[PDB]
Protein backbone atom coordinates (compact mmCIF):
# COMPACT_ATOMS: atom_id res chain seq x y z
CA UNK A 1 0.00 0.00 0.00
CA UNK A 2 0.93 3.69 -0.08
CA UNK A 3 2.69 5.39 2.84
CA UNK A 4 1.92 9.10 3.21
CA UNK A 5 4.64 11.33 4.64
CA UNK A 6 3.23 14.28 6.59
CA UNK A 7 5.83 16.89 7.55
CA UNK A 8 4.54 19.41 10.08
CA UNK A 9 6.07 22.87 9.75
CA UNK A 10 5.23 25.68 12.18
CA UNK A 11 6.57 28.25 14.65
CA UNK A 12 6.90 28.10 18.43
CA UNK A 13 4.16 28.41 21.04
CA UNK A 14 1.51 27.18 18.61
CA UNK A 15 -0.17 23.78 18.60
CA UNK A 16 1.97 21.41 16.55
CA UNK A 17 2.75 19.18 19.52
CA UNK A 18 -0.95 18.82 20.29
CA UNK A 19 -2.45 18.20 16.86
CA UNK A 20 -0.11 15.36 15.91
CA UNK A 21 -0.67 13.91 19.38
CA UNK A 22 -4.46 14.15 19.52
CA UNK A 23 -4.72 12.10 16.32
CA UNK A 24 -2.64 9.12 17.41
CA UNK A 25 -3.42 8.99 21.13
CA UNK A 26 -6.39 11.39 21.10
CA UNK A 27 -4.92 13.49 23.92
CA UNK A 28 -4.53 17.25 24.39
CA UNK A 29 -1.18 18.46 25.73
CA UNK A 30 -0.61 21.62 27.77
CA UNK A 31 3.00 21.84 29.03
CA UNK A 32 5.26 23.59 26.52
CA UNK A 33 7.87 20.96 25.69
CA UNK A 34 10.48 22.28 23.21
CA UNK A 35 10.44 19.59 20.51
CA UNK A 36 13.41 18.98 18.22
CA UNK A 37 12.80 15.96 15.97
CA UNK A 38 9.94 13.54 16.69
CA UNK A 39 8.35 11.09 14.24
CA UNK A 40 4.95 9.42 14.51
CA UNK A 41 3.02 6.62 12.77
CA UNK A 42 -0.57 5.36 12.80
CA UNK A 43 -2.58 2.77 10.86
CA UNK A 44 -5.59 4.77 9.68
CA UNK A 45 -8.48 4.16 7.27
CA UNK A 46 -8.78 7.25 5.05
CA UNK A 47 -11.53 7.06 2.39
CA UNK A 48 -12.41 3.37 2.64
CA UNK A 49 -8.71 2.51 2.59
CA UNK A 50 -6.52 1.29 5.45
CA UNK A 51 -3.55 3.64 5.08
CA UNK A 52 -0.59 4.86 7.14
CA UNK A 53 0.43 8.30 8.43
CA UNK A 54 4.17 8.66 9.06
CA UNK A 55 4.04 12.13 10.63
CA UNK A 56 7.16 14.15 11.46
CA UNK A 57 6.72 17.35 13.46
CA UNK A 58 9.54 19.90 13.33
CA UNK A 59 11.00 22.56 15.62
CA UNK A 60 9.72 26.13 15.40
CA UNK A 61 12.82 27.47 17.13
CA UNK A 62 15.47 28.52 14.60
CA UNK A 63 18.29 26.78 16.48
CA UNK A 64 17.93 23.69 14.31
CA UNK A 65 17.78 25.25 10.84
CA UNK A 66 20.34 22.87 9.34
CA UNK A 67 18.64 19.50 8.90
CA UNK A 68 15.60 21.28 7.46
CA UNK A 69 16.93 20.63 3.97
CA UNK A 70 17.04 16.87 4.60
CA UNK A 71 13.49 15.62 5.23
CA UNK A 72 11.77 18.40 3.29
CA UNK A 73 12.72 16.61 0.09
CA UNK A 74 11.57 13.38 1.74
CA UNK A 75 8.09 14.28 2.95
CA UNK A 76 5.39 13.90 0.31
CA UNK A 77 3.15 16.57 1.84
CA UNK A 78 3.64 19.57 4.13
CA UNK A 79 1.50 21.13 6.85
CA UNK A 80 1.87 24.79 7.81
CA UNK A 81 0.54 25.06 11.37
CA UNK A 82 -0.01 28.39 13.12
CA UNK A 83 -2.42 29.95 15.61
CA UNK A 84 -4.76 32.89 14.99
CA UNK A 85 -3.80 34.26 18.41
CA UNK A 86 -0.20 34.65 17.27
CA UNK A 87 0.52 37.19 14.53
CA UNK A 88 4.26 36.53 14.16
CA UNK A 89 3.46 32.91 13.29
CA UNK A 90 1.20 34.17 10.50
CA UNK A 91 3.93 36.44 9.10
CA UNK A 92 6.41 33.54 8.98
CA UNK A 93 4.28 31.49 6.58
CA UNK A 94 5.81 33.35 3.61
CA UNK A 95 9.29 32.44 4.83
CA UNK A 96 8.16 28.82 5.08
CA UNK A 97 6.67 28.31 1.61
CA UNK A 98 9.63 30.03 -0.05
CA UNK A 99 11.95 27.80 1.98
CA UNK A 100 9.88 24.69 1.20
CA UNK A 101 9.76 25.60 -2.49
CA UNK A 102 13.53 26.13 -2.24
CA UNK A 103 14.03 22.45 -1.45
CA UNK A 104 11.77 20.50 -3.82
CA UNK A 105 11.77 23.21 -6.51
CA UNK A 106 8.14 22.79 -7.62
CA UNK A 107 5.31 25.23 -6.90
CA UNK A 108 2.75 22.41 -6.91
CA UNK A 109 3.54 21.09 -3.43
CA UNK A 110 0.65 19.23 -1.72
CA UNK A 111 0.01 21.44 1.31
CA UNK A 112 -2.82 22.70 3.52
CA UNK A 113 -3.09 25.51 6.08
CA UNK A 114 -4.07 25.08 9.74
CA UNK A 115 -5.12 27.90 12.05
CA UNK A 116 -4.90 26.21 15.44
CA UNK A 117 -6.33 27.43 18.78
CA UNK A 118 -9.71 28.57 17.43
CA UNK A 119 -11.20 27.94 20.87
CA UNK A 120 -9.60 31.10 22.28
CA UNK A 121 -10.72 34.69 21.73
CA UNK A 122 -7.34 36.28 21.00
CA UNK A 123 -8.05 36.23 17.26
CA UNK A 124 -5.91 38.99 15.76
CA UNK A 125 -5.77 37.03 12.51
CA UNK A 126 -9.18 36.59 10.85
CA UNK A 127 -10.26 33.80 8.50
CA UNK A 128 -10.34 35.66 5.17
CA UNK A 129 -7.16 37.41 6.30
CA UNK A 130 -5.65 33.92 6.13
CA UNK A 131 -7.78 32.70 3.22
CA UNK A 132 -6.53 35.52 0.99
CA UNK A 133 -3.00 34.40 1.85
CA UNK A 134 -3.72 30.69 1.34
CA UNK A 135 -5.36 31.58 -1.97
CA UNK A 136 -2.04 32.91 -3.25
CA UNK A 137 -0.36 29.57 -2.59
CA UNK A 138 -3.41 27.75 -3.95
CA UNK A 139 -3.82 25.57 -0.88
CA UNK A 140 -6.96 25.31 1.31
CA UNK A 141 -7.33 26.68 4.84
CA UNK A 142 -8.65 24.73 7.83
CA UNK A 143 -9.33 26.14 11.30
CA UNK A 144 -8.54 23.90 14.27
CA UNK A 145 -8.24 23.81 18.06
CA UNK A 146 -6.15 20.99 19.54
CA UNK A 147 -7.82 21.53 22.92
CA UNK A 148 -11.35 20.56 21.87
CA UNK A 149 -10.63 18.14 19.00
CA UNK A 150 -11.97 20.67 16.47
CA UNK A 151 -10.70 20.19 12.92
CA UNK A 152 -8.03 17.76 14.12
CA UNK A 153 -9.10 14.84 11.93
CA UNK A 154 -9.76 17.19 9.01
CA UNK A 155 -6.14 18.37 9.18
CA UNK A 156 -4.50 15.00 8.59
CA UNK A 157 -7.23 13.97 6.16
CA UNK A 158 -7.71 16.91 3.79
CA UNK A 159 -3.92 17.10 3.47
CA UNK A 160 -3.84 13.50 2.24
CA UNK A 161 -6.50 14.50 -0.30
CA UNK A 162 -4.01 17.04 -1.65
CA UNK A 163 -1.47 14.25 -2.11
CA UNK A 164 -4.24 12.29 -3.85
CA UNK A 165 -4.46 15.04 -6.47
CA UNK A 166 -0.86 14.89 -7.72
CA UNK B 1 21.88 19.51 23.56
CA UNK B 2 22.17 17.73 25.95
CA UNK B 3 20.07 15.44 23.74
CA UNK B 4 19.63 11.69 23.29
CA UNK B 5 18.36 10.46 19.91
CA UNK B 6 16.06 7.58 20.80
CA UNK B 7 14.61 5.37 18.06
CA UNK B 8 11.20 3.86 18.83
CA UNK B 9 9.64 0.73 17.26
CA UNK B 10 7.41 0.76 14.15
CA UNK B 11 10.12 2.72 12.32
CA UNK B 12 9.75 5.86 14.45
CA UNK B 13 12.12 8.19 16.30
CA UNK B 14 12.31 10.86 19.01
CA UNK B 15 15.01 13.15 20.40
CA UNK B 16 14.67 14.22 24.04
CA UNK B 17 16.35 16.78 26.30
CA UNK B 18 17.57 15.45 29.65
CA UNK B 19 18.10 17.44 32.85
CA UNK B 20 20.32 16.23 35.70
CA UNK B 21 18.63 14.04 38.30
CA UNK B 22 16.28 12.45 35.77
CA UNK B 23 16.61 8.72 35.08
CA UNK B 24 15.47 6.94 31.92
CA UNK B 25 11.96 5.99 33.02
CA UNK B 26 10.67 9.40 34.10
CA UNK B 27 11.90 11.58 31.23
CA UNK B 28 10.78 8.97 28.70
CA UNK B 29 7.10 8.83 29.67
CA UNK B 30 5.43 11.59 27.65
CA UNK B 31 7.89 10.88 24.84
CA UNK B 32 6.56 7.32 24.60
CA UNK B 33 3.12 7.23 26.23
CA UNK B 34 1.80 9.32 23.34
CA UNK B 35 2.25 6.36 20.97
CA UNK B 36 0.44 3.61 22.88
CA UNK B 37 3.58 1.61 23.63
CA UNK B 38 4.00 0.72 27.31
CA UNK B 39 7.54 1.05 28.77
CA UNK B 40 7.03 -2.12 30.83
CA UNK B 41 6.82 -4.34 27.75
CA UNK B 42 9.50 -2.45 25.81
CA UNK B 43 13.27 -2.97 25.91
CA UNK B 44 16.14 -0.48 25.77
CA UNK B 45 19.41 -0.42 23.84
CA UNK B 46 22.39 1.89 23.39
CA UNK B 47 23.67 1.73 19.82
CA UNK B 48 27.44 1.25 19.96
CA UNK B 49 29.22 3.59 17.57
CA UNK B 50 32.32 1.46 17.05
CA UNK B 51 30.69 -1.57 15.41
CA UNK B 52 27.43 -0.06 14.11
CA UNK B 53 24.86 -2.84 14.38
CA UNK B 54 25.61 -4.39 17.76
CA UNK B 55 23.81 -2.58 20.59
CA UNK B 56 23.91 -3.25 24.33
CA UNK B 57 20.88 -3.59 26.61
CA UNK B 58 20.58 -1.48 29.77
CA UNK B 59 18.35 -0.92 32.79
CA UNK B 60 15.43 1.53 32.90
CA UNK B 61 16.63 2.76 36.30
CA UNK B 62 19.71 4.34 34.71
CA UNK B 63 20.49 8.05 34.96
CA UNK B 64 20.20 9.14 31.33
CA UNK B 65 21.82 12.44 32.29
CA UNK B 66 25.19 10.81 31.64
CA UNK B 67 24.36 9.62 28.11
CA UNK B 68 24.47 13.15 26.69
CA UNK B 69 25.41 13.20 23.01
CA UNK B 70 24.61 9.53 22.46
CA UNK B 71 21.99 7.55 20.55
CA UNK B 72 19.62 4.91 21.94
CA UNK B 73 17.23 2.31 20.51
CA UNK B 74 13.98 0.94 21.96
CA UNK B 75 12.67 -2.50 21.05
CA UNK B 76 9.51 -4.45 21.90
CA UNK B 77 9.93 -7.73 23.78
N1 LIG C 1 -5.82 27.08 24.17
C1 LIG C 1 -5.08 26.23 23.44
N2 LIG C 1 -3.79 26.09 23.72
C2 LIG C 1 -3.19 25.19 22.90
C3 LIG C 1 -3.75 24.47 21.87
N3 LIG C 1 -2.80 23.66 21.27
C4 LIG C 1 -1.70 23.91 21.92
N4 LIG C 1 -1.86 24.83 22.93
C5 LIG C 1 -0.84 25.33 23.84
O1 LIG C 1 0.30 25.71 23.10
C6 LIG C 1 1.47 25.61 23.95
C7 LIG C 1 2.60 24.96 23.17
O2 LIG C 1 2.22 23.68 22.70
P1 LIG C 1 3.12 22.92 21.66
O3 LIG C 1 2.21 22.05 20.88
O4 LIG C 1 4.20 22.28 22.43
O5 LIG C 1 3.71 23.93 20.70
P2 LIG C 1 4.76 23.54 19.66
O6 LIG C 1 4.37 24.19 18.39
O7 LIG C 1 4.87 22.07 19.68
N5 LIG C 1 6.16 24.10 20.13
P3 LIG C 1 7.48 23.78 19.32
O8 LIG C 1 7.27 24.33 17.94
O9 LIG C 1 8.61 24.60 19.91
O10 LIG C 1 7.65 22.29 19.40
C8 LIG C 1 1.04 24.85 25.20
O11 LIG C 1 0.95 25.74 26.30
C9 LIG C 1 -0.33 24.27 24.82
O12 LIG C 1 -1.20 24.17 25.92
C10 LIG C 1 -5.13 24.63 21.59
O13 LIG C 1 -5.80 24.07 20.72
N6 LIG C 1 -5.73 25.55 22.44
MG1 LIG D 1 6.70 20.62 19.00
Amino acid sequence: MTEYKLVVVGAGGVGKSALTIQLIQNHFVDEYDPTIEDSYRKQVVIDGETCLLDILDTAGLEEYSAMRDQYMRTGEGFLCVFAINNTKSFEDIHQYREQIKRVKDSDDVPMVLVGNKCDLAARTVESRQAQDLARSYGIPYIETSAKTRQGVEDAFYTLVREIRQH
Amino acid sequence: SNTIRVFLPNKQRTVVNVRNGMSLHDCLMKALKVRGLQPECCAVFRLLHEHKGKKARLDWNTDAASLIGEELQVDFL
